[PDB]
């Protein structure tokens, strides 16, 4: 379910927390599975901070739910590579 | 007390869509579309165990049988296993 | 403001003829909404919602009021209706004043013959939020009568009427499933089947949720062969989601008794039936986990 | 279905009488679209539960008034389910047994007011209920029920423990009701208003209306100054109705410290503005106390003499309008206003001090010194109205109403500053000439002024002129 | 209503299949035609793959569809090349 482009941010986690919209709600932010959703998101940097606040961490709709990372990407421990949070480039 | 009512007995449902939920006709059906299963009006007209003595300070030894405690102290001593099926309760006297 | 000082607060200080003209002031601003104000409908549900118990003078009005706005030439106010149902539906049932409640049930099992979509979906809505705050056993008209009378909504092509009538036979599928024969159930899977193919990736993943609360309730053995033949007889851009139902059915109903099945249907040479066996293995080892 | 009345006539020229499925329609001829209709509106057992909700509310009634009818006890007849379909025959449905000896009339029916009451007496009572689906020819429901009560009352068939009692009949199809038989004292308006509120609130009778409803597909769309105060003048006659006034009582003091209630004259008031007309409809020293539901009851009362003084005047005599106030106990003069519809009643941007209407001298005397509805009538401006146009003396009225709402002995003072301002005995207003009643207007709204500026803080002609004419003609300002 | 004059129509009917049921029995007896008309020419080129597929032998090609193979007859030069 994914695309070839697309990188994120590759940039060291902060104590900001990730959200997501309901048009892409329990999808994994890696992986885009839906099976036990274990470790949450952190995005970084200014992501969060000023007009992106509390925005999805995918598409870019208004975000309403804590973003998850799945266990099998934990599995590997895949969520300390950083913000996953789309950047459009 | 003669309380008879002259019905009209054709009862117009569709049986198709009565137990399925879809009639080829659609909206051409001659009979109501309708799934109940509500009773017409001429349908309702026509309508120590072993011993059988009484037990003191009871407890369940680990055959999970419920007795006396001087009745399960006494089967404890005298045998090893439970008489409830023969299971293995090694003589176990506890609550 | 209102609405963030009750959810700031509370209340608890609210006098009774204050709670009167509370309920007064917001009947009023409900009967004159011109425009979407989803907020206010919010702010609605979160002052109710705040009153709890207190509200229980107040509800034959209420419900009155709503049931006469349900009658409109229009359908955004039929609409509004219908959401104020599905946001009040919590607060009438913490009273436990079921006649109202069961009332209110058995004039939107009339309504439910309605033309419009997002009316439709908004009873169902409504309906789904009654089901979910009564139970099954005190529900008037039961389920035996409910859910053959959802059977041919299923058929419908939009997509708001789709997904809240898809959530509540899932609902229902999982928590009363009791009362309906394996006949209808099956009749219920034949239908999800081409309600597989819809567009919103929530419809089908809900349809999924289905088929595994069906194959929970009456057996994993037959809805596994139904999934079979949609499976070598979609060929289309579909049918992962039947590779997601058949994983699904298996996880929640013991693998053991699906994996011959789905070993003996990749002897098929159908070049298409062997990929969907393949792809709903490795969902069902996402599934399972250890 | 929508034809249904008509369609499915009694008097026909051929045709074997049958009745529908679990219903009392009957249908002369095989006709299928409104037989599929007529099931599909009536499954699942409605008409059973329909008659047994109405027992259920009228029980629940009589649960809640036990105590003052002097009635022991309350029996649901617990009886078989086919009670409700059967028209050749029925039994009884509510049992009550009362504490002594009810005085029973003959009887008559439910809207029969006149009952000499002294005919027999018994303990025991029965109350039964019939449903009919009228048609076009047949949708009259009195004659009707006085007929099933004759025919149930005089044959054997329909049993019944006592020989006293009542059969209330409802007609679904024209939502019609009525009664007829026998009363005990107290009965007949309690069962009045618990059939109004049953009419108007059953929620299996909304099952019903909403099926026919659904089964039709209809629905509902609707959910000088432009008020009320100068549309009296504008080719439409608004006559302003009060029953405010009609739960009245006086003030007087015993020996001790405390205080009794003296049982004064119920008022109701008929305010004509295109005429100066207002009408007193006045009430005894007997009803204005110890009678049940003194806010609906008498109010109910005030409407039916309401309703008998607009039968009495004319089609021209009736107004096209009524200037009504807000709402408090106007349910029931809106209910029994059915043979007088001529005066829609609503509420304007302008309202009237109906409160100052007692204030004159001899309406106040004919109303107080009184015990019989006499229903006087009096004029406003008798003669401030031949010096002005119609809106001009409304508003002057309506301005010495305020002033007299105000201050008495200001408004008095304006109006009767002297000894040359006393008026004919049926006139309200003082003597006056045109420059005198002008004056006198222009003093009483200078007064109004001040008592305005005086009670919300701010001064007297700081006002605007459209507003000064507002607050003198009773709108908002 | 004119009872013998309506649209024919049976009860316990089940109603016109969808367009992916219509689709799969189209390609059914596209397959079905051409297997007809392969053993009508009695050409011993066809082949069909243990994952389903169409092969001609004398030219050593796959094809997606029936009619892939039913153009397929160059094949004339690949069986005179195959033929020594
Ligand atoms: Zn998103
Ligand atoms: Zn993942
Ligand atoms: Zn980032
Ligand atoms: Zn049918
Ligand atoms: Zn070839």
């Amino acid at each position: 379910k994914h695309h070839p482009d697309l990188i994120f941010c590759r940039k060291q986690a902060g104590v900001a927390i990730g959200r997501l919209c309901e048009k892409c709600d329990g999808k994994c932010v890696i992986c885009d599975s839906y099976v036990r959703p274990c470790t949450l998101v952190r995005i970084c940097d200014e992501c969060n901070y000023g007009s992106y606040q509390g925005r999805c961490v995918i598409c870019g709709g208004p975000g309403v739910s804590d973003a998850y990372y799945c266990k099998e990407c934990t599995i590997q421990e895949k969520d300390r590579d950083g913000c996953p949070k789309i950047v459009n480039l | 007390l003669r309380a008879t009512v002259r019905w009209d007995y054709q009862p117009d449902i569709c049986k198709d869509y009565k137990e399925t939920g879809f009639c080829g006709f659609g909206d051409s059906c001659k009979f109501l579309h309708d799934r109940s299963d509500y009773k017409h009006g001429w349908q309702i007209e026509r309508e120590c165990f072993i011993c059988r003595q009484s037990f003191q300070n009871p407890v369940v030894t680990k055959c999970r049988h419920y007795f006396c405690e001087s009745c399960a102290l006494q089967h404890f001593r005298t045998t090893p296993r439970c008489y409830v099926c023969d299971q293995q309760t090694n003589g176990v006297f506890n609550p | 403001t209102i609405e963030k000082i009750m959810g700031n607060l509370g209340a608890a200080d609210i006098d009774h003829k204050l709670e009167e003209q509370l309920i007064d002031g917001i009947l009023y601003a409900f009967q004159e909404q011109t425009t979407e104000d989803s907020v206010m409908l919010n702010g609605f549900g979160t002052v109710v919602n705040a009153l709890g118990k207190r509200v229980k003078p107040y509800l034959p009005q209420i419900c009155g009021t709503v049931l006469w706005r349900l009658n409109n030439k229009s359908a955004k106010v039929r609409q509004q209706a219908a959401d104020l149902i599905s946001r009040t539906a919590v607060v009438m049932k913490t009273c436990q004043e079921e006649k109202l409640m069961g009332h209110l049930g058995v004039v939107l099992y009339e309504y439910l013959g309605e033309e419009y979509p997002e009316v439709l979906g908004s009873i169902l809505g409504a309906l789904k939020a009654i089901v979910n705050v009564i139970g099954m056993h005190k529900m008037t008209p039961p389920i035996k009568d409910l859910l053959p009378r959802l059977t041919p909504i299923l058929k419908n092509r939009h997509e708001k009427v789709q997904e809240n009538c898809i959530d509540l036979v899932g609902r229902i599928a999982d928590r009363g499933a009791e009362y309906v024969s394996a006949r209808e159930w099956m009749r219920i899977c034949f239908e999800l089947l081409e309600l597989l193919k819809a567009h919103k990736k929530a419809i089908r993943r809900a349809t999924v949720n289905t088929f595994g609360y069906i194959a929970k309730a009456i057996g994993p053995h037959d809805v596994l062969a139904t999934l079979l033949n949609n499976l070598k007889v979609q060929e289309r851009q579909n049918r992962v989601c039947t590779t997601v139902a058949i994983a699904i059915v298996a996880e929640t109903c013991s693998p053991f008794t699906v994996l011959p099945a789905l070993m003996n249907e990749y002897r098929v040479p159908e070049l298409n039936v062997q990929n969907g066996v393949l792809k709903s293995l490795s969902f069902l080892f996402e599934y399972i986990g250890e | 279905l929508w034809w249904s009345p008509t369609i499915n006539r009694a008097n026909v020229y051929v045709g074997f009488q049958v009745q529908l499925d679990l219903t009392g329609i009957f249908m002369h001829g095989k006709i299928p679209t409104l037989k599929i209709s007529l099931i599909q509106i009536f499954r699942a057992h409605l008409w059973q539960k329909i008659h047994e909700s109405i027992v259920m509310d009228l029980c629940q009634v009589f649960d809640q008034e036990l105590d003052a009818l002097e009635i022991e006890t309350v029996q649901k007849e617990t009886i078989h389910p086919r009670k409700s379909y059967k028209m050749n025959s029925s039994c009884a449905d509510i049992l009550l047994f009362a504490s002594y000896k009810w005085n029973v009339s003959r009887p008559s029916l439910l809207a029969d007011s006149k009952d000499v009451m002294d005919s027999t007496t018994t303990q025991k009572y029965w109350i039964d209920i019939q449903l009919r689906w009228g048609d076009y020819d047949s949708h009259d429901i009195e004659r009707y029920a006085r007929a099933k009560f004759l025919d149930y009352t005089t044959d054997n068939m329909s049993i019944y423990p006592s020989p006293t009692g009542v059969l209330i009949a409802i007609d679904l199809a024209y939502n019609l009701h009525s009664a007829y038989g026998n009363w005990f004292p107290g009965s007949k308006p309690l069962i009045q208003q618990a059939m109004a509120k049953i009419m108007k609130a059953n929620p299996a009778l909304y099952v019903l209306r909403e099926r026919i409803r659904k089964g039709l597909q209809l629905y509902s769309s609707e959910p000088l100054s432009s008020q009320n105060y100068g549309e009296l003048f504008s080719n439409q006659i608004i006559w302003f109705v009060d029953d405010t006034n009609v739960y009245r009582v006086t003030i007087h003091k015993t020996f001790e410290g405390n205080l009794t209630t003296k049982p004064i004259n119920g008022a109701i008031f008929i305010f004509n503005p295109r005429t100066g007309q207002l009408f007193l409809k006045i009430i005894h020293t007997s009803v204005w106390a110890g009678q049940k539901r003194l806010g609906q009851l008498a109010k109910w009362k005030t409407a039916e003499e309401v309703a008998a003084l607009i039968r009495s005047l004319p089609v021209e005599e009736q107004p096209k309008q009524i200037i009504v106030t807000r709402k408090g106990m106007l349910d029931p003069l809106e209910v029994h206003l059915l043979d007088f519809p001529n005066i829609v009643i609503k509420g304007s941007e302008l309202q009237l001090p109906f409160q100052a209407c007692l204030k004159v001298e001899k309406f106040g005397d004919l109303i107080l010194k009184a015990t019989e509805p006499q229903m006087v009538l009096f004029n406003l401006y008798d003669d401030w109205l031949k010096t002005i146009s119609s809106y001009t003396a409304f508003s002057r009225l309506i301005l010495i109403l305020r002033a007299l709402h105000v201050n008495n002995d200001r408004a008095k003072v304006i109006l009767k500053p002297d000894k040359t301002t006393i008026t004919e005995p049926h006139h309200i207003w003082p003597t006056l000439t045109d420059e005198e009643w002008i004056k006198v207007e222009v003093q009483l709204k200078d007064l109004i002024l001040a008592d305005y500026g005086k009670k919300n803080n701010v001064n007297v002609a700081s006002l605007t002129q459209s507003e000064i004419r507002d607050i003198i003609l009773g709108m908002e300002i | 209503m004119d009872f013998q004059h309506r649209p024919g129509g049976k009860t316990g009917s089940g109603g016109v299949a969808s367009s992916s049921e219509s689709n799969r029995d189209r390609r059914e007896r596209l397959r079905q035609l051409a297997l007809e008309t392969i053993d009508i020419n009695k050409d011993p080129y066809f082949m069909k793959n243990h994952l389903g597929s169409y092969e001609c032998k004398l030219c050593l090609t796959l094809h997606n569809n029936e009619g892939s193979y039913l153009a397929h007859t160059k094949h004339q030069t690949n069986l005179a090349r195959r033929a020594a």
